[PDB]
């Protein structure tokens, strides 16, 4: 009457079981990443150099103050 | 590292459950006899060997 019934593959067997490495390259070039550094260094350098010149005729405007004041 | 411990140790658990669904126990198995196995697999147990690995 009835049959055999075991655990067994489906018919056709399993899908692919991937197991190679995979560890794929995010990319980018050292030259970028420094020319990168460089250039934010460089905007950075440029700002400050305004802000601190701005700074030095603030603090002689001030100190002009204060000149004023002495007598 | 200390990291990849729990990673891993995350599939070992469904390794163990593996186990235990062939054998009734999680590590001590005593499945393999000296005259072939205990007792046959449960009619699910390929396919979720296959969906783990």
């Amino acid at each position: 009457a009835s049959k055999v019934k075991q655990d067994m593959p489906p018919p056709g067997g399993y899908g692919p079981i991937d197991y190679k490495r995979n560890l794929p390259r995010r990319g980018l070039s050292g030259y970028s990443m420094f020319a990168v550094g460089i250039g934010t260094l460089l905007f950075g350098y440029w700002s400050m150099m305004k802000w601190n010149r701005e700074r030095r005729r603030l603090q002689i405007e001030d100190f002009e103050a204060r000149i004023a004041l002495m007598p | 590292a200390m990291t990849p411990f729990f990673w891993m140790f995350e599939e070992r658990e469904k390794m163990f459950e593996f186990y235990e669904r062939v054998s009734g126990a999680r590590m001590h198995a005593a499945y393999i006899r000296p005259g072939g196995v205990h007792q046959d697999l449960p009619l699910g147990l390929l396919d979720d060997i296959y969906e783990f690995s």
